[PDB]
């Protein structure tokens, strides 16, 4: 679990390096 | 959090590290802000062409303020991962 | 005199010799002077709340 | 192995014509 967050982190991390419809993340 | 790394508690399964993630996270958040809103100020303060380097020191505290926060910050995000992950393992 | 002095311009002559002449601040010299640039986190700040 | 080589070549060449999280090549 604790590496689950580590993958997601370094995921939202690329989401972050910039460039479904899940309105909350999506606004 | 600390009731929600295992014990002896909580008895609020996971859910309080998702809590407790958050408030690190806006207890961050409110230094971030209190840090620059306290700092955005005094660079204005026009006094005003031949300053700034020059002119004062500033932070300082700002600087310890500009880590410290950070740091929280971070320890907050770090707990926020400790639930998500307690809650994958519940699931 | 007066008269005289006046429309010989030299009233007008006097007063821009105290006035403007004897002057410190070259108004549309300081404009013209004024160069500058630098930053403001301010505009930008209203952007992060 | 080595045609392998270019086609690859040529897709990162069109990711270099420019406009998943693998942390290397994602930063």
């Amino acid at each position: 679990t604790n590496e689950f967050g580590i993958f997601n982190s370094l995921w939202f991390s690329l989401g972050a390096f910039m460039q479904p419809r899940s309105l909350s993340g999506r606004i | 959090g600390l009731c929600i790394a295992a014990s002896e508690f909580y008895k609020t399964r996971h859910n309080i590290i998702l809590s407790a993630g958050i408030f690190f996270v806006s207890a961050g958040l409110s230094n971030i802000i209190g840090i620059i809103v306290y700092i955005s100020a005094n660079a204005g303060d026009p006094s005003k062409s031949d300053s700034k380097k020059n002119s004062y020191s500033y932070g300082w505290s700002f600087y310890f303020g500009a880590l410290s926060f950070i740091i929280a910050e971070m320890v907050g995000v770090l707990a926020v991962h400790m639930f998500i992950d307690r809650h994958k393992q519940l699931t | 005199a007066v008269l005289k002095l006046s429309e010989q311009g030299l009233l007008d002559k006097l007063k821009n010799k105290w006035w403007y002449d004897k002057g410190e601040c070259g108004a549309k010299d300081s404009g013209s002077k004024e160069k500058t640039s630098a930053l403001s986190l301010s505009n930008v700040a209203g952007v992060f709340y």
